[PDB]
RNA sequence: AGUAGCUGGUUCACAUCGAAGUUUCCCUCAGGAUAGCUGGUGCUUGAAAAAGUAUUGUGCGGUAAAGCUUUAAAUGUGCAACUUGCCAAAGCAAGGUAUUAAGGCACCAAGUGGGCCUUCUUCGGUAAGCGGAGCAGGCGAUGCGGAAUGAACCGCUUAGGGAUAUGUGGCGUCAAAACUUAUGGGCUCACGAACAAUGGAUGACGCUCAAGCCCAAUUAGUGCCCAUUAUUCCUUUGGUAAGGGCGAGAAAGUGUAGCCCUUCCGAUGUAGAUGUGGCGUGGAGGUAAGGACGAAGCUGAUGGCGUGAGCCUCAGAUGGACCAGCCUCUAGUGCAGAUCU
RNA sequence: CCAAAACCAGCCUCUACUGAGCAAGAACGAGGUCAUGGUUUUGGCGGAAAUGGGGUGCCCCCACCCGUCUUGAAACACGGACCAAGGAGUCAAACAGACGCGCAAGGGAGAAGAUAUCAGUACUUCUCUCGUACUGAAAGGGAGAUUGUGGUGUGCACACUUGCCCAACAC
């Protein structure tokens, strides 16, 4: 259960086409947001970070853990009730196959299979 | 000595997978695949690994005995707490792992046999 | 053989928790019955009775940390008052009358009664322990954290920081200030002088009911 | 390396440490050592005591070769002596010899405690040298 | 809403990690680490912040100068005692200064190759951590000692020269250069 | 402009350093003379009784 | 803008009224071995060495006895620091503390409220 | 040889039952004061 | 690419601390240097030389008041807790056998060196939202709650949240609360509710046995509401904080996905300083791996992860051939703003 | 998965004196609560359900355009139409402190050479350079104590029940 949910998104990015979501402190003696009236929007703080055993975890409850060909499966076949294969993005649909039926075999968790 | 090659490989070697931040061992030797002096066997004097073998559990052992014989350091043996009772005999403390995974590597065996003969 | 040492221990402290809190209760009894006789006693002999002054006052800071000035800013820091509603038992000496006297805008204060001694030490009570502010929970965890053989109960605790103790520095310094919360009904002004209707100063014996609100 | 320099950290905090306001410009004061006696003055005063002045009598065109008058201690002729042949040296025995201007040296001040006699031989020797040599029973031998 | 003037200006400044690459001082902070940790000693608790500090604030001793503080320390000793182990945490340098030194026992992170044979010439053991810990697992009559460092060259630079009561070195390439008439020079000594 | 606003607070900061302690930087050096001349007088006896004194011991400690 | 050596001293170095003249046998006879304390209170009967004027009323210890001259050091409070001042003074200008009196009187001599049968008892009415 | 040197709820005290009872063992020969 | 003490700009995050507008000096006054303030690094050891506070003892003072230029406050302020001279001489001298709180020292270095307001005290000025000082506190650099509104007033000062309770301020509507409470007192008929000209301001309405004023109150001669505050709980982060421990895990560990657990205290912040197994970019030495079963790039109600910079996955009915990870090296390395090109 | 109830714990709320009053103390009883902990129970939902995210709208509420110099910016102060690419503490050198490494009373090379195989690596002579000694304008001179800390004061650790004191400061 987390603290927020939303993204710290940068001072107007609503406005600025260009502006990335992407956070950056804001900075002015007049920032509203860095003098942190309280209509504006938030920054982030340690405090927002989050619980630190849940910290990490998917909502499948297993932490995500790269994984690039069938040999990367056994570096999970001892714990795979704590970390989650998730196969790359760019291991090919060849590979997949054979990262799958084996993900499959061995009790393996996989985030994308 | 180990203490020293550990405090060496610890910040990179080839068997650290430090992936997401998250960090397992490539190394075959490993039980549990978690990047720690405990069990980074291929680094320790001794060591124990109760993999699979077609079927089989498999408990490949490290006496220091051989020392640095690369070709002959490691002696397999085929063969619940009795793979245990074997492992602990090269590493005492690697046995209560040895045991779980020793285990773990039969409910994985008879769980791809009902997977491998499902894929029927 | 340890293992049981530390219940010879525990059981032998709890015999004297015992035995100290029922010397207490009597000379808590016995010290006002006496001290009924004698104002009863003048009132037959048609006469006064001047009440022996107090001897600790539960001094409680009452304003916050702003703007407050450097007298009166170091002042509090040694009355360890360097929040809202902290408290402590100052025993009134004339050189802390005289630094009462010097923050009284800041503070309430007046004279706790023996239950609102009880309920700070036993509710709101915390030792300093390895710089730790530590729970009271325990016997064992006041006589370990007061090496004394005089110090012993959460009893040994209470008469020291209201009979106004021989070891009434011993005992209140290794108490964390106490953190109150503020007074459930609020307050009155805290601003002005309790006299003038308001909040701040002393307020003599009336600051149990205060402090009891807080507490 | 470019990546540890906090040049590096403040991308981002726009003044790079040289503040919002007294902004960072170029020579605030003069080029190097500029105001040394007006502006600066409390600075060199402080720290360069001797700067502005003129001292002594010129030499010139020196020449440091002919000065050149390297020096070593009785405290250190054991930094010449073998080891090996220091090992007996009474002083009314035979000595370990000692040339210093091959060891590279040309006085031969006398300050510690020397106890190890040696014949050291030297270009100069200092008044206390020759004689606590003396009175270890080595003996300075003068050469050029 | 808590004063916390003067709680900031308490707070200490303290090495809690070795900034050292070297794997063996690692291996030796893990030592005395667990040694000053599980023991009752005061000895592991120096040899083990010592360990932790700079190279600089790990300033070298002459051999010189522990056969000195060592015999000035084992002469007084009552008779059929031991010297103590001469430890220190940094390195031990070679004195040509004192040729013939006592079969001193010292202990140290390092050695000159001068200091180590002259220790060994006189008979002493020249050994390090490992068997201190292993012999003095406790600093069971060990004789802690520091390399100095006022004498060092950095700190003569301290203060300023020009203020009177100081005498720093000023910062100079050119020694002729600040040379100055004795009449327009700071007072050498004043009071404080 | 001559305020001296801020200026306790600035001093209080680290405090007012209270003086050093009468035990240190304690020289005499342009005192009375004549006492300090003979008070060196004193001072190398006491050296030369002092060392002699650690001479003792030792001698005193061969038994 | 002129703060010459005794600026603002028109009260701080005046004699008390019918208090005047220079100091007395008392005064003289007073010694000063090191390590006394001090007040280094200056009188104007006495010119020379007159102690400057932060000096006046302040406490200290002699650190040296001149002929003519107490030697005082005396803690000035410069900044952050208490610059330690080793004033000097003619013997006037010190007068003896009694500073630590108390204190020696203590280790000379280391060597609740009941009934009031009072009976006058005006009322306090206005 | 390195072995042998190694060393070797209630919240509310005052109106809790239980807690008060443990900080005061007299209390409840107290409160059979109360009595009455 | 003249120079610019001037103007403008100076690109990731987070955490840790965090100012100064004053001193001396300068052809100095829009700038330096200097010291202070601040950071970092330590060092040194642990009621060391602790104290913006009293008490007690001992000095100092000449302002208000007084007085007719003199007595004298309060607030203050200091302080304390054998050998070798002198003497006439061996005796003197000198050196020797209350509360609270970790103390001191060093190094390097920044920013700053336009301040402003207010409190009280003043000085100058006819007066000022005026010039000048002293004191302290503030704003600057800081919100939050309140005074309708307000840089500095009031309260309170600040990690992400919940309960509780408050502070200043309120409780007729706006507006939470007296569903217009009192089983309180007076006063009031027309206004009334801290710091001459666009029509219009107790904030608005409206209120009048008040919804005004003074006073007191709290269910009544038998209270309630609202804080970034307090307390408590959960979580985070920091601690160069305190301990314990060494079905999957149990690493001797600064720092990571932190070896694990326990407890405690802290958390704001401009300039600035520092940290970061912090993010991210082009390249290199390594390692490991991926790719025509589709690399990079790009698109994205693709979700997921991370406080965050960001990473990852999904999907392209995108592309067409390169390339991510990890440790080390490197830099022409991160952009809404320069009347920027 | 949504609910609801229970239990335990926690937590919270809700006599005495006096001359009818208080400055006054508990008790019994009951309630509340999981955005408190542990104990399930019971039902509801189950190609869909469910929780979460995302999107769009609304509702109530909060909310002055940012950057900027400035005591003070929402300012009737400056800069600001959009987006993309670019864009600004760099390189050298001389010092310094700090930190890492190497050796250490020495350290280091440079130029160059010689070799083996590739502007690298390996190798070395001879020197030079900083340092171990300082001072004086200069001629010049140049430092141990009474087999060893020059003394003394304060001083880790260890030792022994005070010693030695390392460093360090001071004298
Ligand atoms: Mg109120
Ligand atoms: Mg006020
Ligand atoms: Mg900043
Ligand atoms: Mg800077
Ligand atoms: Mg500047
Ligand atoms: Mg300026
Ligand atoms: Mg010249
Ligand atoms: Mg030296
Ligand atoms: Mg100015
Ligand atoms: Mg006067
Ligand atoms: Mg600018
Ligand atoms: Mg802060
Ligand atoms: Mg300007
Ligand atoms: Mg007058
Ligand atoms: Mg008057
Ligand atoms: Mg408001
Ligand atoms: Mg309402
Ligand atoms: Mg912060
Ligand atoms: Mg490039
Ligand atoms: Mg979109
Ligand atoms: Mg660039
Ligand atoms: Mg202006
Ligand atoms: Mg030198």
């Amino acid at each position: 259960v987390k603290k927020r949910t939303k993204r710290f998104t940068r001072h107007k990015c609503e406005l600025f086409p260009q502006l990335s979501s992407s956070w950056r402190k804001p900075r002015g003696e007049d920032s509203p947001v860095r003098r942190r009236y309280k209509g504006q929007k938030a920054m982030p703080n340690k405090g927002y970070g989050s619980d630190r055993k849940t910290k990490y975890i998917t909502p499948s409850g297993f932490k995500n853990f790269p994984i690039h060909n069938v040999q990367d499966l056994y570096m999970l076949l001892m714990q795979n009730r704590k970390y989650a294969g998730v196969i790359s993005h760019t291991v090919g649909a060849k590979s997949r196959k054979a990262i799958v039926r084996k993900a499959h075999e061995l009790d393996v968790r996989l985030i994308n299979g | 000595s180990t203490d020293l090659q550990w405090l060496l490989v610890r910040q990179n070697s080839k068997f650290l997978q430090k992936r997401n931040g998250i960090r397992l061992s490539s190394d075959p030797f490993n039980n549990n695949a978690n990047w720690t002096k405990r069990h980074a066997g291929f680094l320790n004097t001794k060591a124990a690994v109760v993999k699979t073998k077609g079927d089989r559990i498999l408990v490949t052992t490290k006496d220091g005995k051989a020392g640095n014989k690369p070709k002959s350091m490691y002696k397999k043996a085929v063969m619940a707490s009795v793979v245990s009772k074997a492992v602990a005999a090269v590493r005492p403390d690697l046995a209560s792992i040895a045991s779980r995974r020793a285990r773990k590597m039969a409910s994985t065996l008879e769980h791809m046999k009902k997977v491998r003969a499902a894929r029927k | 053989k340890a293992i049981a040492a530390n219940k010879a221990a525990r059981v032998a402290l709890k015999k004297a928790a015992y035995a100290r809190g029922l010397r207490y209760s009597r000379e808590y009894r016995s010290a006002e019955k006496k001290l009924v006789h004698l104002r009863r006693q003048a009132k037959s002999c048609g006469n006064y009775y001047l009440e022996a002054k107090p001897k600790v006052a539960v001094v409680t800071r009452i304003r916050g940390i702003a703007k407050v000035a450097p007298k009166q800013r170091k002042i509090l820091q040694l009355l360890r008052l360097r929040q809202i509603f902290n408290t402590v038992f100052v025993r009134l000496n004339k050189p802390m009358e005289n630094m009462l006297r010097a923050v009284e805008p800041y503070i309430a204060y007046g004279y706790p009664s023996l239950r609102t001694v009880r309920m700070m030490v036993y509710k709101r009570g915390h030792l300093k322990i390895n710089g730790q502010r530590v729970k009271i929970v325990n016997n064992q965890m006041i006589e370990s954290k007061y090496n004394n053989e005089n110090i012993v109960c959460a009893e040994d605790i209470v008469n020291q920081i209201y009979t106004g103790g021989k070891h009434f520095r011993e005992v209140t310094n290794g108490l964390w200030p106490f953190k109150l919360s503020p007074p459930a009904g609020g307050m009155r002004q805290k601003r002005r002088h309790f006299v003038e209707g308001g909040d701040y100063g002393n307020r003599d014996a009336l600051i149990n009911r205060f402090l009891a609100r807080m507490i | 390396p470019t990546r540890f320099k906090k040049t590096r950290h403040q991308r981002g905090s726009t003044f790079c440490g040289y503040g919002r306001v007294g902004k960072h410009r170029k020579h605030p004061s003069g080029r190097g050592n500029a105001g040394g006696q007006h502006h600066h003055r409390i600075n060199f005063d402080k720290y360069h005591p001797g700067y502005f002045g003129k001292c002594g009598m010129n030499h010139y065109h020196l020449k440091k070769n002919p000065l050149w008058k390297p020096t070593i201690n009785l405290n250190n002729l054991a930094k010449l002596i073998a080891k090996d042949e220091a090992l007996k040296a009474k002083k009314g025995e035979t000595l370990p010899v000692v040339d210093l201007l091959a060891n590279g040296y040309s006085k031969l001040l006398g300050n510690g405690h020397l106890q190890t006699p040696c014949i050291v031989k030297a270009r100069w020797v200092s008044k206390l040298a020759d004689k606590k040599i003396r009175k270890a029973g080595g003996a300075v031998v003068l050469q050029a | 809403g808590v004063d916390l003037t003067g709680v900031q200006k308490k707070k200490r400044v303290v090495r809690h990690h070795t900034y050292s690459t070297n794997p063996y001082i690692k291996l030796l902070i893990k030592l005395y680490k667990f040694l000053a940790q599980r023991t009752n000693s005061a000895f592991n608790k120096l040899v083990h912040q010592r360990l932790l500090k700079s190279r600089s604030n790990r300033a070298p001793i002459s051999l010189s100068r522990i056969a000195v503080c060592m015999k000035r320390k084992s002469v007084w000793l009552e008779k059929g005692k031991k010297a103590p182990i001469a430890v220190i945490v940094g390195d031990v340098l070679d004195d040509v200064r004192m040729a013939r030194i006592p079969a001193l026992r010292v202990c140290a992170l390092r050695f000159s190759k001068s200091a180590r044979e002259r220790i060994t010439g006189a008979g002493g053991e020249c050994l390090t951590f490992d068997q201190l810990a292993m012999v003095a697992p406790t600093g069971k009559n060990t004789f802690l000692l520091r390399g100095r460092k006022s004498g060092r060259e950095s700190v003569k630079h301290f203060g300023a020269a020009g203020v009177p009561g100081s005498h720093a070195k000023p910062f100079t390439s050119n020694r002729g250069k600040e040379r100055q008439r004795s009449s327009a020079r700071r007072r050498a000594f004043r009071h404080k | 402009n001559h305020t001296n606003h801020n200026q306790s607070r600035k001093n209080h900061r680290n405090g007012i350093k209270r003086a050093l302690p009468m035990y240190l930087h304690n020289s005499k050096r342009g005192s009375w003379l004549p006492a300090l001349i003979n008070a060196r007088r004193v001072r190398k006896n006491n050296q030369k009784a002092a060392v002699k004194a650690r001479r003792e011991r030792l001698a005193a400690h061969k038994a | 803008h002129s703060h010459g050596y005794k600026c603002g001293t028109r009260h701080l170095f005046a004699k008390k009224f019918r208090k005047h003249g220079v100091p007395s046998v008392s005064t003289i006879l007073t010694n000063f071995k090191v390590g006394d304390y001090v007040d280094v209170v200056a009188d104007s009967a006495v010119r020379a060495g007159m102690p400057h004027k932060y000096y006046h009323g302040r406490t200290g210890i002699v650190w040296n006895v001149t002929p003519r001259g107490v030697g005082v050091i005396v803690n000035k409070p410069v900044r952050n620091r208490t610059v330690r001042k080793r004033i000097c003074v003619r013997f006037e200008h010190v007068r003896k503390s009694r500073c630590q009196e108390a204190f020696k009187q203590k280790q000379k001599d280391f060597l609740n409220g009941g009934i009031v049968r009072a009976k006058r008892v005006e009322v306090l009415a206005r | 040889e390195v072995r042998r040197v190694l060393k070797p709820q209630p919240t509310n005290g005052f109106r809790n039952r239980r807690l008060r009872l443990r900080l005061n063992p007299f209390q409840k020969k107290e409160s059979a004061m109360v009595k009455g």
